[PDB]
């Protein structure tokens, strides 16, 4: 079990990210599964010659009330991207994504098997807190592969690649993708063909010694084929005020940023003079036929909008009350590559159940996570977003206060 | 002299492509090198240093200082070079302990470790670059040259080696003593038992020993301090703690300087004397003057300085912390953006207290600061105490779930209860829904002209009144303000009113009660004295009906 030399991309340094508190259960857990890691030589305790650090955290598994050890990686992901990306990219097949299902697998208890080589250890440096300040933190780093670094599938693809082959051989339809700790498998079946398959599956898997409804914000399996348009959506009305054109305009002349061919010469024209808000306007027959149009266009896609692997990808996320919440995905701005809803507590669990919702999407249409605008104050998502968090992975975000109308637009 | 500690070393190395330090002694008096040899002699013959050569091609500055009215000479390394080029390390410590978050012991006893640097090991390969010079008079043969054997003060790795060290001595005495509690800071060990005071002293000397074993001295029973423990600006009793004492000048004439320690003192104080203001004195600090400037308290400085003397003038004291319990935190408004909170388990013996000001953004109101100041007083009870408290907050929960649910943030403020303790937290205005029927309409906007700074501000309305007034040294976002402004002064106690400045519509609809802008404050009063309002937005220069005609008579003269 040789090593895998992995170089930080040149002139960077590993990476030295604060520790956010934890509650003492929390604290607690991370101990008693530290402990054990420790022993089963899967990590080892470190002296302060070692300046880096990754924050840890601990989750709840599956619907499951073990404690689970998180690392963001995300910095040192980001350091070591010229690695998992240039060097050993694990290429992310389009097919995927028109199974009529697809389930998703943890298989991160593959990597532990798996020697880290001993010079890159160092940047895999976490620290367990205490509370108060008491002691001085517990410090820690790998010496197998950890869960949630990228380059962990991508120095275990040779060997995914070994389990894998018979089963891809005998069913060629089937498609299998790994993404960090996962693997998405979609397939044409039956349901209960496609879950024969998985427990098939599985079976491969537990040969190589890995032993693997849960969520509110996924069901059993994905069905990506269902996937369709969010519209704008303009409202139909019997009876029109000078208020109800106004709004009318002020959608349409936002949604015509998106998509071509959007016209409101006609509706403008029933708004001239200076008139009274709530004044009843009948719509001529041309302001109709424009609104007609309007609608047309709406329904089908927008021409010239392509996916660029060379940028990153942008959620962002509107909350329209009642449990509801409105996303879109770009990478250019009004260029939506994707919109949708996620429905049905609090504000911070729905909020991380649709980031969870939105990230899993876009694993399996792009084989990338987008970077998202969450609106909601820094410190309260810091706060909050571990108890509800039961993703193996965590994306980029930042906060943002991005009132008003952009809300109103999207429903 | 003493023992240097049998513990393995930390490797240590120089930062990457980076050699080490070459830094020339300059020449010394005779005074000076005479004692340099006295004090090296010592310290070579207590293992701390050792002789080395002109093999060795690092050096560091040597020097010696001797104060004025004293015998005693010291040595001085200036390690600036070596530090320069030393590695990083990890960090000593991420905060220090509240003396809240302690929990009560039967017995606590302070050991500090005696010359704690001194008393550990450097790294065999590392001790090179250490390497320092005593001159010879006039600098006319080779100095004596040493290295250092142990820990430098002043080296850039000391304090986190130190404390590593440390730790790995304590593990096995915490493995084997679950129930007592240890808390290192600096050279420092603090130990707290529950055990009846015969079995606590016998521990504490075993302790002592399994220290001494492993080259750490302490001090014995008799040299131990007695409570109240004074301890980085707190008091530490056996049944309570408080901030040690603050004075207060009484002075003719305020300094900048004054006034900032006064500030940093009340601050201090905030964190049990419940509350302290400084938003006066902070006010007074938000000018350019400095250092020895006298700045004339105004008459509310005078009496916030006033009302603090009367908080501080009998002794105020803090429980400690009981596992067992939960943490309840009231909050109330002081007013003018200032919160106070009191964090307890019985009530009403605070644990601690404290205050909130911070203006997040340039508008606000009262449910988005209790909101804020209810997440900072979260993350400082899971830093302190490892969990969140229950709160008592002066909003009822029907305006907590208006507000929450109507905002566009997320929110979430974790369990908590009304308790009715004036100012109660409102919002002192809404927006309709919908238009109002029998209200006039107003549309209004604003222009400005980047070149000369000049604008106009204005309003068309269905009734077919109109009115321009003009502005200088403006801006566009002040003018498209000033307008709605205008509107609302117009107007009757009903009205719509129809912008297209998305700037002025997103204040607006956020209920501020509070701001930066005074322009802002008039329109707020405004909308407080309207029975209803209606606000809606529509895009600039599309020619819809009244935002064109009100458009075209605030650019005339300002833009084409
Ligand atoms: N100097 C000092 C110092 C600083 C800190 Cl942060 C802690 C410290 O010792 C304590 C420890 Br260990 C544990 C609890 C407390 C709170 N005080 C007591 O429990 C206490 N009990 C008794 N008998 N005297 C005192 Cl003081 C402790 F004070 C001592
Ligand atoms: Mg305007
Ligand atoms: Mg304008
Ligand atoms: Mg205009």
């Amino acid at each position: 079990i040789e090593t895998v030399p992995v170089k930080l991309k040149p002139g960077m340094d590993g990476p030295k990210v604060k520790q956010w508190p934890l509650t003492e259960e929390k604290i607690k857990a991370l101990v008693e599964i530290c402990t054990e890691m420790e022993k089963e030589g899967k990590i080892s305790k470190i002296g302060p010659e070692n300046p880096y650090n990754t924050p840890v955290f601990a989750i709840k598994k599956k619907d499951s009330t073990k404690w689970r050890k998180l690392v963001d990686f995300r910095e040192l992901n980001k350091r070591t991207q010229d690695f998992w990306e240039v060097q050993l990219g694990i290429p992310h097949p389009a097919g995927l994504k028109k199974k009529k299902s697809v389930t998703v697998l943890d298989v991160g208890d593959a990597y532990f098997s798996v020697p880290l080589d001993e010079d890159f250890r160092k940047y895999t440096a976490f620290t367990i807190p205490s509370i108060n300040n008491e002691t001085p933190g517990i410090r820690y780093q790998y010496n197998v592969l950890p869960q949630g670094w990228k380059g962990s599938p991508a120095i275990f693809q040779s060997s995914m690649t070994k389990i894998l082959e018979p089963f891809r051989k005998q069913n060629p339809d089937i498609v299998i993708y790994q993404y960090m700790d996962d693997l998405y498998v979609g397939s044409d079946l039956e349901i209960g063909q496609h879950r024969t398959k998985i427990e098939e599956l599985r079976q491969h898997l537990l040969r190589w010694g890995l032993t693997t409804p849960p969520f509110l914000w996924m069901g059993y399996e994905l069905h990506p084929d269902k996937w369709t348009v969010q519209p704008i959506v303009l409202p139909e009305k019997d009876s029109w005020t000078v208020n109800d054109i106004q709004k009318l305009v002020g959608k349409l002349n936002w949604a015509s940023q998106i998509y071509p061919g959007i016209k409101v010469r006609q509706l403008c024209k029933l708004l001239r003079g200076t008139k009274a808000l709530t004044e009843v306007i009948p719509l001529t027959e041309e302001a109709e036929l424009e609104l007609a149009e309007n609608r047309e266009i709406l329904k089908e896609p927008v021409h010239g909008v392509y996916y660029d692997p060379s940028k990153d990808l942008i959620a962002e996320i509107q909350k329209q009350g009642q449990g509801q919440w409105t996303y879109q995905i770009y990478q250019e701005p009004f260029k939506n590559l994707k919109t949708g809803k996620y429905a049905r507590t609090n504000d911070v669990k729905q909020l991380t159940e649709a980031v969870q919702k939105i990230t899993t999407e876009s694993i399996v249409i792009w084989g990338k996570t987008p970077k998202f605008k969450l609106p909601i104050q820094k410190e309260t998502w810091e706060t909050w977003w571990t108890e509800y968090w039961q993703a193996t992975w965590i994306p980029e975000w930042e906060f943002v206060n991005t009132p008003p109308l952009v809300k109103l637009w999207y429903q | 002299n003493s023992p240097i500690s049998p513990i393995e070393t930390v490797p240590v190395k120089l930062k990457p492509g980076m050699d080490g330090p070459k830094v020339k002694q300059w020449p010394l008096t005779e005074e000076k090198i005479k004692a340099l040899v006295e004090i090296c002699t010592e310290m070579e013959k207590e293992g701390k240093i050792s002789k080395i050569g002109p093999e060795n091609p690092y050096n560091t500055p040597v020097f010696a200082i001797k104060k004025k009215d004293s015998t005693k000479w010291r040595k001085l390394v200036d390690f600036r070079e070596l530090n320069k080029r030393t590695q990083d390390f990890w960090e000593v410590q991420l905060g220090i302990p509240h003396p809240a978050g302690l929990k009560k012991k039967k017995s606590v006893t302070v050991l500090d470790v005696g010359d704690a640097y001194f008393s550990v090991p450097l790294d065999e390969d590392f001790r090179k670059y250490t390497a320092f010079t005593i001159p010879s008079i006039n600098n006319e043969t080779p100095g004596i040259r040493y290295q250092y054997n142990v820990l430098p003060q002043g080296w850039k790795g000391s304090p986190a080696i130190f404390q590593s060290s440390m730790t790995k001595i304590l593990e096995p005495f915490r493995k084997q003593n679950p129930d007592i509690v240890i808390y290192q800071y600096m050279d420092d060990l603090y130990v707290g038992s529950d055990l009846e005071i015969g079995q606590h002293r016998t521990k504490i000397e075993e302790l002592r020993q399994h220290l001494l074993r492993w080259g750490l001295t302490t001090p014995d029973k008799k040299h131990q301090k007695e409570p109240p423990f004074l301890w980085m600006g707190y008091e530490l009793h056996p049944d309570k703690w408080t901030v040690q004492p603050i004075v207060l000048p009484e002075k003719d004439s305020w300094t900048v300087n004054d006034i900032q320690k006064l500030v940093g003192k009340l601050n201090w104080a905030s964190q049990i004397y419940p509350g302290i203001k400084v938003r006066q004195l902070c006010k007074l600090l938000r000018g350019t003057k400095a250092l020895t400037e006298v700045i004339p308290l105004t008459e509310e400085a005078e009496l916030e300085l006033a009302e603090n003397r009367e908080i501080l003038k009998e002794p105020v004291h803090g429980v400690y912390y009981d596992p067992s319990k939960d943490l309840i935190a009231e909050i109330q408004k002081q007013g003018q953006g200032q919160w106070t909170y009191q964090i307890y388990q019985e009530p009403f013996k605070n644990l601690k207290t404290g205050k909130y000001a911070r203006m997040r953004g340039a508008h606000t109101n009262d449910v988005k600061q209790l909101t804020e100041a209810v997440q900072k007083i979260t993350t400082e009870s899971i830093v302190i105490w490892g969990k969140t408290p229950k709160f008592k907050l002066p909003i009822q929960k029907e305006t907590w779930e208006t507000w929450w649910t109507e905002y566009w943030q997320a929110t979430w403020i974790p369990e908590w209860e009304f308790v009715n303790t004036p100012p109660l937290v409102k919002l002192w205005y809404q927006l309709e829904k919908e238009p109002i029927v029998g209200a006039e309409t107003f549309y209004v906007d604003g222009a400005a002209n980047r070149e000369t700074k000049l604008g106009k501000a204005g309003y068309v309305t269905n009734r077919g009144r109109q009115k321009v007034v003009t502005l200088t040294d403006t801006t566009n976002q002040k003018t498209e303000l000033q307008a709605i402004y205008l509107a609302l002064q117009d107007s009757g106690l009903e009205v719509n009113i129809v912008t297209d400045s998305q700037y002025a519509l997103g204040i607006i609809q956020a209920q501020p009660d509070q701001s930066e802008s005074e322009l802002v404050n008039q329109i707020i009063e405004q909308l407080i004295k309207k029975e209803k309002v209606y606000l809606a937005w529509v895009p600039a220069h599309k020619g819809i009906g009244g935002n064109e005609q009100v458009d075209k008579l605030v650019s005339a003269g300002i833009r084409k």
